[PDB]
RNA sequence: GAGAGUUUGAUCCUGGCUCAGGAUGAACGCUAGCGAUAGGCUUAACACAUGCAAGUCGAGGGGCAGCAUAUGGCGACCGGCGCACGGGUGCGUAACGCGUAUGCAACUUGCCUUACAGAGGGGGAUAACCCGCGGACUAAAACCGCAUACACUUGUAUUAUUGCAUGAUAUUACAAGGAAAUAUAGCUGUAAGAUAGGCAUGCGUCCCAUUAGCUUGUUGGUGAGGUAACGGCUCACAAGGCGACGAUGGGUAGGGGAACUGAGAGGUUUAUCCCCCACACUGGUACUGAGACACGGACCAGACUCCUCGGGAGGCAGCAGUGAGGAAUAUUGGUCAAUGGGCGAGAGCCUGAACCAGCCAAG
RNA sequence: UACCGUAAGAAACAGCAUCGGCUAACUCUGCCAGCAGCCAUACGGAGGAUGCGAGCGUUAUCCGGAUUUAUUGGGUUUAAAGGGUGCGUAGGUUGUUCGGUAAGUCAGCGGUGAACCUGAGCGCUCAACGUUCAGCCUGCCGUUGAAACUGC
């Protein structure tokens, strides 16, 4: 534009969105389980993925997956809920932190024991 | 020894009122962002006791104290009609 | 913590009585007309005045005012 | 914190025997895991930098965020960036005390500035990152001037050749006349690719 | 009043005064007229920084010590009725020729004998 | 002042996206030795119990319950000064509120400093005490006259100088009017200084025109009243004023210096720190005072809560408990030893300011 | 500060197919995952190795590369992007020359603008940090000059 268009007008700057936005900024949240289930990935991928319907405290509805090994969640489980997307799965953009509130740590894990929450073996 | 009052140097662009004009005083100077030049007035409302200015005329005004509610002008010297 | 309202109180009628007293002189004198009864209670209500104004009920500024503005009219009559 | 591991598996994994000289770089010259000696896989130019910068480290006896401190002083001081880092690594007061043979390793000269061995200018020092600046006098603390250790070590270095470092066996102490050019220090260390690896 | 007092500014365990000219009502470490001195109690000689002329001037205007900022312009000297002498003049105290008394007082240095023989 | 990947069978472009780097008052998982120095309810101007946070003066007065034979001192009362600061919070506010630069010939200013003058006489109440809520007695540096101030205020006149229009200053006055405290350090008037406020200005100060007209004390004048002070600030002719250089309306936000970040331009936020503003359960009104949005004051009206049958209390945005909410943030701790503050002649008293200690992967 | 007698009381976390620094065995949908994608140099365990280190990872938020709002510093035939075409209001821009003015512009002088941040020290045994001093004031205001260019 000219420098009179520019004068008269000027540049427009527009904010990103967030990745999360149901954690509204905070970095975790704590949520309520409605339905643990189970789904299918996208057409390259085949397995059957464990997934949480979570209401969190701000009254927001979460597709959260649940990582490791298996789990001990059922309905009305507190669970903490964490950002994250899974990439072949869709709509499903938090996680589970494994081993806080109802939710337990992967057993038999040796390696990577901080991300799935197992203490460390005696 | 005094404390030199503010000084403008306008033009008056009403008198339609009792002992009072307003006077517009233009100038020029660069963007605060793009660096072009651009024009902006500012409009004041001066004391005339004698109603010796018309329509036009360029005129210099002096800051005094409130003389009215928003009237803070007075005509000191009249440099052309 | 009652120290502080009885004070309060025993002031604000101290007060109010003497400025209600100058304020109804001020105003009996600004409706006289004779020049020479305004001249002879004129000495009085300023003496009752700058009175006010040393105990501090008023400022000296606002007696000053009045002062000035009475005799004014003691000399337009 | 200390590295406090092996030492000899930096030294095979390095080649240069940067912790002195020991009886077992040789008959092996590998480095340490059941992956070594089996022929050399392509490093990259990246994977040269960061061996060269931890076999400084390792030498030294330096970790990362001090390493990093150290890069950001020399660049902030006037001269070559790579041949001032050397400078201020040398600089260190356990490098100081070992150069001046008091103790065989650096990490002995490190152990005894820690346990308050060794005096600055009269007064006991003990940080082993202490910056020695030319003009200063180091020596042995007057009540350990008899130990053991320090007698066996100084057996056998009356060379002291090191043209930077005056010694004086009748006080038990030295001190530096100047810088040292990087050529001079007996490192073989390439900071150039350091001093790339930290400004890239 | 107008004041001169000292405002803390050092860290913990370490403390360091700043001498400046503030009214009374002022928070402790916030807003000050001016700035005169400084005073470093940690070190046993005391230093003390502080500017002669302005110092007087304040004091001269009606600017009220505390304890110990009275007590910093007495040791510098700002206390003096050399000018309220009115019947004198040219009245050179040279008080700052006493006031210099050089306390260079050391400790004598002694040291262990290593008798480790073995 | 430098990155990488990703649309194709392959290529060159355009274009978004995702990862590398730095930072946090962060949180979570695993794990954990110390020292130093920072920081610690980011969610609601949420709710509770207990304690503390602003008192001091017996060199002001009557007195004397706690002691030596009123004197050591001191509960209460009258009186002086302080509580408008220190400390806390960010609701509201798009505004001369804030920043920057000025003006007041339209201003006020306790305590502090200096200079010039003066501290002469007198009167009446009512707290406490005493007798029953009502009555009686009494003192002061409490309150109020009279006298003296011609340094002050008001009015008039004269002279001189002068400015920026209203005007300002300085000699001459005559006239009227205005003060004080004593005890073992003080008091009153005036002027100057210092300090602290107030008012008014130039410029800068977020989005929406799917907000284009707004305004009737509104714009100016005359006069009066009022105020520390100018002014439609208020009250009894003319029709003007503001507006695409964005009026009016709606939404959102305390504002700066810092801090962080980037080669710079610039961008993000004002957590801790400093300055200014606003506020103290929500509104309204004032009183006292040098000074008031009155933060440990009052009255009224609301709502909420608590304890009691006539009613009475509280406000946690001062510091520590606790509860709730939340991903998440600590002791119902010590001391006035230092610095600062209030009062006091001083010694001194008080100080949840402050200085410290405790707790917290903790920068 | 000094003396007893003592290695004694004190290391974990995340990676290891390429980008990327690091390797082979045993298991096997369970899974992993920033991308290329992998159901094994990528999943789980074992052995080793590589980062870092009293920390190491994950999530959240902000900034830079990002020129992805481009005054400095982007574009519009076909990638997004020329109004269907004119006339015309406000606004923006204005051939050549002479003479004034001094609004923009230029220059000089003066005032104004804690802490933090930059060279030099000094003190914290070092360092963070604290403190002093030199170098920034590169904005605003006032007042004197200049007249090439823009404005009148
Ligand atoms: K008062
Ligand atoms: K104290
Ligand atoms: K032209
Ligand atoms: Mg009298
Ligand atoms: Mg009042
Ligand atoms: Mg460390
Ligand atoms: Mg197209
Ligand atoms: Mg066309």
């Amino acid at each position: 534009p000219t420098i009179q268009q520019l004068v008269r007008k000027g540049r427009e700057s527009f904010a990103d969105k967030s990745k999360s936005p149901a954690l509204n900024s905070c970095p975790q949240r704590r949520g309520v389980c409605v339905r643990v289930y189970t789904t299918t990935p996208k057409k390259p991928n085949s397995a059957m993925r464990k997934v949480a319907r979570v209401r969190l405290t701000n009254s927001k509805e979460v597709n959260a997956y649940i990582p490791g090994e298996g789990h001990n969640l059922q309905e009305h489980s507190i669970v903490l809920v964490r950002g994250g997307r899974v990439k072949d799965l869709p709509g499903v953009r938090y996680h589970i932190v494994r081993g806080t509130l109802d939710t337990a740590g992967v057993n038999g894990r040796t390696q990577r024991r901080s991300k799935y929450g197992a203490k460390r073996p005696k | 020894e005094r404390n030199l009052r503010k000084e403008r140097v306008g033009v008056v662009s009403s008198n339609k009122m009792d002992k009072t004009i307003t006077v517009a005083v233009k100038w020029k100077e660069k963007h605060p962002i793009y660096g072009k030049f651009v024009n902006k007035t500012k409009k004041y409302h001066a004391h005339d006791e004698k109603n010796e200015c018309g329509i036009g005329d360029t005129v210099r005004i002096m800051e005094t104290r409130p003389l009215s509610r928003t009237k803070r002008w007075r005509l000191t010297e009249i440099i052309e009609r | 913590s009652e120290k502080r309202i009885r004070q309060t109180n025993a002031r604000r009628l101290h007060n109010r009585y003497y400025a209600r007293t100058a304020r109804n002189a001020v105003k009996a004198f600004r409706a006289l007309t004779d020049r020479t009864e305004a001249e002879k209670k004129y000495p009085v209500l300023a003496s009752m005045l700058d009175r006010l104004a040393g105990k501090n009920i008023i400022h000296k500024n606002k007696a000053a005012n009045l002062k000035s503005k009475l005799a004014r009219r003691i000399n337009t009559l | 914190a200390r590295y406090t591991g092996p030492k000899s598996k930096i030294a095979r994994k390095f080649g240069d025997p940067i912790f002195g000289a020991d009886k077992v770089l040789s008959k092996k010259n590998y480095p340490p895991g059941q992956h070594g000696n089996n022929r050399r896989r392509k490093t990259s130019e990246y994977g040269l930098q960061l061996r060269e910068k931890q076999k400084a480290k390792y030498t030294y006896g330096v970790l990362e965020k001090q390493f990093r401190h150290l890069f950001h002083r020399a660049q902030r001081a006037k001269g070559v960036t790579g041949e001032l880092l050397i400078q201020f690594l040398e600089a260190r007061l356990d490098n100081v005390v070992f150069r001046l043979g008091i103790a065989p390793t650096r990490s002995a000269a490190r152990q005894l500035v820690s346990h308050r061995h060794i005096t600055v200018d009269g007064s006991v020092v003990n940080i082993p990152s202490y910056s020695v600046k030319p003009g200063q006098v180091i020596g042995v603390r007057e009540r350990s001037k008899s130990l053991e250790v320090i007698a066996d070590a100084l057996t056998g270095f009356n060379h002291s050749k090191y043209p930077w470092m005056e010694w004086d066996q009748s006080s038990l102490s030295g001190k530096l006349l100047h810088m040292p050019d990087r050529t001079d220090i007996p490192e073989n260390i390439k900071e150039q690719l350091i001093v790339e690896l930290y400004s890239k | 009043a107008t004041k001169i007092r000292l405002q803390r500014h050092g860290r913990k365990g370490y403390a360091f005064y700043k001498i400046v000219v503030a009214d009374s009502r002022a928070p402790r470490d916030g807003k000050f007229i001016e700035r005169i001195g400084s005073y470093n109690p940690n070190t046993n000689p005391a230093t003390i920084d502080l500017n002669f002329e302005r110092a007087l001037y304040w004091i001269g205007v009606g600017a009220q010590p505390t304890d110990t900022a009275r007590n910093i312009l007495s040791r510098e000297g700002v206390l003096m009725m050399k000018h309220l002498l009115g019947g004198v003049k040219k009245g050179a105290f040279d008080q700052a020729a006493a006031e210099n008394k050089f306390e260079a007082w050391l400790k004598g240095k002694k040291d262990a004998l290593n008798n480790m023989k073995a």
